[PDB]
């Protein structure tokens, strides 16, 4: 239920970062969970997203916002109850509050295929959140 | 690899060497551009989206069906022949089956 | 009966949709695994169906790297599709390349594969070669 | 017909040089253009004529990209040529491949290519197929 | 592709399947005596600049127009038969004129 | 290049067109592994490191001594073949050996 | 006429260790040479023989760049061998690609070569080619 | 007639810079334009130029010094009436004040094949140049 | 007999250096030379060695240890007496005092093939080395 977000600070233009998103009271293997992010003056934007169930062939399913694609990466230890986002190569567009969200209207039945839990309506449980500032 | 003749001696006669849908709609390379006279350069021609008719094959004697299992049992002994090769890139097979038709001719 | 030019033989695709097979992502994602110590191959097909079910698979590792494989020049998108399937995903404990299990191919703009790559719409099917002259080819073409 | 080994078939080009046409610089560069959406092709002939006036050009976009393509390690020097043009040009509306007007090739060393490709000196030509053995080979050679 | 079976009967035949220049001179690879002692291996090889001979194909039976006729008429078949495969390397094509041979004269 | 035909009726025959070891242990690829029944399929291979099989060629009517000996003069005319030719990847004779059988055959 | 199919013509490469040939690395070395302005050829054989010794073998200039060429993605390792030397050095005085002083090849695994590559273990051998079937492979295999 | 010459200055090693060149009473479509440059002790040597007419294919000719190959390109917009160089890859031999300059004497007939423009006692109409310097 | 080595120094992570090793009084084209090195606290453990055999093709027979390979490049000159060694692509880890040694013991016969020369007990006359310093 509870999530808390850790690994944030400043970086430069180019640099790379590693986010945790861990629940203490809460496992994690029920839920969809997904990173979005929050500019000062602009609204709270979707980022990633991960969902629950395996299916040998194409694992996970992900999806991506269209500004973060082929530089992010989500990924999802069960075992470890931790969630985690590698962003490669960063902007100073990408200045922002991070935060970690959880879903469980969605991810049954099965895979989805398509831009899918790309609005914020149904996530809930959001922690504190994490500054990420690139600047030179 | 296994392969019809499809002759014309409307009925046609096969000679070789549910689970099928009789409705066959295909693609395939224009042969009437070759009559217009100057789109055979490649400069005039169509370009990769407009190289391509549509088509459909007519299911009068049990024909698409003897072709869709000819695909599934052809796939069986071309993949062992794919196996042999040492080569990755884009492999040619019109030139063994001429060849292997002249050789079971003589 | 007998053949004349070089270019009288044909070899078709036939997808998997018209042999009444399953094609929705979940029921297609049963017959692609990942194995090592295999090369992939290739072969040249002429023409072939439109299948009603295509795809657009990537797979990524949790480091960040891809799964499948780059394509070459000669690697193009499927030409027609009714439906095209969007599909990302993250394998961590899987090593190798793709595979079909059933043996089938995946078919490209006229190359099939044993292998399937990155950003490509392709289609399952299989390939069938025969010998057919003009004459027949107007008397049964459209 | 008197075929009786594989390597009896020559392909030989023939430039057009040699066909009265115009080969100054001047006016052999309105039979070539720009166009996207074409792949390239190659194909191996044997032997050709030895050409008059032959080309080596290279052409930029004004921010400093070569608007030809990156020769393979198959394409090597046209071998005889009397006459070589230097020509360094820069062309800022156009996009694609080079391509030739009258649907000739531009001859490499024992390759005949649809394009033009960076730094290689090629020609105009056509190739042609025949059938010659080695007593009548030894009869016209000189 | 076109192909003339260029034969004898001093006196020589065409057979098949101004805007001329009558001097032909043509490059080619060592009319005869290929062997020698240690020629044929890569290393005491001719190498990539000097393995070419000179030659003049003399206009007999105006042999030296009716080829430059018969490529530039080739061009419409060689176009259009690139223009069907998708390989980008290059292309080898004597292999098809001998199988059209065999296939057309059986 | 050369090719014997290598033919049975047990006494044998040799058809063309001690400083040698009498033992020829050989790799193969394999003679049927379709037996097993799903092996054909890539997945249910067996790979890079197990696809070859081990045999012995025995020296019946001398014939590795005279494969040793065929194989040396094979070399000068593979040479010249590969001289002729410009492409760098692996080139296939097969169908060209096969070409050569059938425009012999007169 | 014995020629049924085309896979009846089978491509045996034979080493030269069964030819009485010496093949220690001193003496093997005496028939490796290193020349320019020769472009590398290779060619596909199909089955062999079971080497003796066999050949890892880099060698490196002054500044540190291989003077022997890379690999393609068809180049192997050789399939079976019993002794596999171990050898790398320097060689200040050489340009070019290394080639064979005989006429024999580089066999690796289904690919006879011209020349040697970076880190491979490969074999010497000269291929042949014969026509056989069915009953008479059967008749001579084990 | 008149030329001005803009955007030169002090870099590093292996960066780049872009001059500019512009006229303002004269119509740069009936001339063909250069640029050279000098060093403090030595002569005023050829850097690049281009040519007048288009040509469809081969558009503009050009040409250029011997170690300024593949490095530095040059162009011209007749609408701007303008001509660019884009130096990248800078050495410290390329430390100069650059000039701008322009001719009526060629430029004529067609495509100029071969070292064209390679004098300088046909050019006129030189700039105050602006000085390049690449330093560590 | 004599030997000497020059060329160590102090350079950040990812550097290269080249180390020379002089003899005065010997002529090295009579023994096999070789580069070894020690770190503070712990034992002198081989880096490179080169034969004394000419071969035409394979040269110069050298031997690398595990850690140094495909960065490591030791050479010899016979007529300036000298042996080198370039060190490209350094890490922390190849922090050390680095020595010169000569052996008389192998390198008759011909070609070393395979692990040779890796020893410490038959190389003499080490130099007193030059200290190679690789930090932040
Ligand atoms: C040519 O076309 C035919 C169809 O016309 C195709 O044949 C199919 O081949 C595949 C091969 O894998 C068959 O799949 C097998 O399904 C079985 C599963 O059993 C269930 O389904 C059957 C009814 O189909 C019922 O008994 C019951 O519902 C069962 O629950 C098994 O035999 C196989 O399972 C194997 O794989 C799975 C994981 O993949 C694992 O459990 C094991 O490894 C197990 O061995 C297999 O999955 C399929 O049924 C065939 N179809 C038909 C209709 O018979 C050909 O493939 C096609 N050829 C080409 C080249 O495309
Ligand atoms: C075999 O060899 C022959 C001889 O060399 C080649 O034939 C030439 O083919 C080209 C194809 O482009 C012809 O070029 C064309 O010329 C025309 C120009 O207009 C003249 O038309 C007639 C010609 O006598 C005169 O009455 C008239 O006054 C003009 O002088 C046009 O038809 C073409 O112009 C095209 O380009 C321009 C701009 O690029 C545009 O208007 C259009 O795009 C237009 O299509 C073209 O320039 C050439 O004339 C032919 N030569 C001869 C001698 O007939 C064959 O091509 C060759 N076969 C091969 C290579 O396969
Ligand atoms: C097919 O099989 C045959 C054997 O059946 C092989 O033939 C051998 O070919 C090589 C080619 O290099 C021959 O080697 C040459 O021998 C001569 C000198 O060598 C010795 O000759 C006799 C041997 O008893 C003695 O006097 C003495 O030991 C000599 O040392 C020369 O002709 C050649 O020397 C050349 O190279 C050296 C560089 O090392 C230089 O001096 C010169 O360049 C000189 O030209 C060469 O050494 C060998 O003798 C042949 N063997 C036999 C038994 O005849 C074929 O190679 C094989 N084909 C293949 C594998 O493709
Ligand atoms: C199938 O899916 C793949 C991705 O899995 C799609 O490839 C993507 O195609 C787009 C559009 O061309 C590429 O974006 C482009 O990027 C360049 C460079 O930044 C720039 O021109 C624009 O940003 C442009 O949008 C994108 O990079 C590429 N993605 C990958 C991972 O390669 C492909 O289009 C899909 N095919 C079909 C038919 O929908
Ligand atoms: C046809 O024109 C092209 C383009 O100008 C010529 O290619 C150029 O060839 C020269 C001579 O080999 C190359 O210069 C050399 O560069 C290397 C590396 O810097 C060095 O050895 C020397 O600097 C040497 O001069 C040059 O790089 C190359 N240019 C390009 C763009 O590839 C080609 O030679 C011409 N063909 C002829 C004259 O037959
Ligand atoms: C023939 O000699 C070459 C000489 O390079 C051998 O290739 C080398 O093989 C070793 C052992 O697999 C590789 O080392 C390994 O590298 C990976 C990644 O760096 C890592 O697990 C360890 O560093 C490990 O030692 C080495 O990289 C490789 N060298 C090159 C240049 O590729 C080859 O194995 C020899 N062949 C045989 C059959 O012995």
């Amino acid at each position: 239920v509870q999530l808390q977000e850790s690994g944030g600070g400043l970086v430069q233009a180019g640099g790379s970062l590693r986010l945790s998103c861990t629940a203490s009271r809460g496992t994690i293997s029920l839920y969809a969970m997904a990173w979005f992010r929050q500019a000062p003056g602009k609204e709270r934007e979707f980022v990633a997203a991960i969902s629950r169930f395996y299916n040998d062939f194409i694992g996970y399913s992900t999806n991506y916002a269209d500004s973060v694609r082929a530089r992010f990466t989500i990924s999802r230890d069960n075992a470890e109850n931790t969630v985690y986002l590698l962003m490669n190569n960063l902007k100073p567009e990408d200045t922002a509050s991070y935060y970690c969200a959880a879903s469980t209207e969605w991810a049954s039945e099965s895979l989805q295929y398509g831009n899918w839990g790309h609005e914020s309506s149904k996530y809930a449980n959001w922690g504190q959140g994490t500054q990420v500032t690139v600047s030179s | 690899d296994e392969s019809p003749s499809f002759n014309t001696s409307i009925s046609l006669t096969f000679s070789y060497f549910n689970d099928c849908d009789a409705e066959l709609r295909i693609w395939s390379v224009q042969e009437d551009d070759l009559a217009a006279g100057l789109s055979w350069i490649p400069f005039f021609g169509p370009g990769i989206e407009g190289l391509y008719t549509a088509g459909l094959i007519k299911n009068q004697n049990n024909l698409v069906c003897r072709l869709r299992r000819l695909a599934n049992q052809t796939a069986k002994s071309l993949e062992l022949l794919l196996r042999v090769t040492t080569e990755e890139r884009t492999f040619s097979l019109i030139n063994r089956i001429a060849i292997d038709f002249l050789l079971t001719r003589w | 009966g007998t053949l004349q030019k070089t270019e009288d033989v044909h070899l078709m695709g036939f997808t998997l949709s018209g042999q009444k097979v399953a094609d929705s992502p979940l029921e297609a994602s049963k017959r692609w695994a990942f194995r090592t110590g295999v090369p992939p191959k290739n072969v040249e097909y002429t023409e072939g169906e439109e299948a009603k079910t295509c795809y657009n698979i990537s797979v990524t590792d949790p480091s960040g790297k891809s799964l499948l494989l780059d394509p070459p020049s000669n690697i193009r998108d499927y030409p027609k599709c009714k439906t095209v399937h969007h599909i990302q995903g993250q394998n961590p404990h899987a090593q190798g390349i793709a595979l079909h299990l059933w043996g089938a191919f995946f078919l490209y703009d006229r190359v099939a594969s044993t292998t399937m790559y990155r950003g490509k719409v392709f289609t399952e099917g299989n390939i069938a070669a025969m010998i057919v002259n003009k004459t027949v080819h107007r008397m049964i073409f459209s």
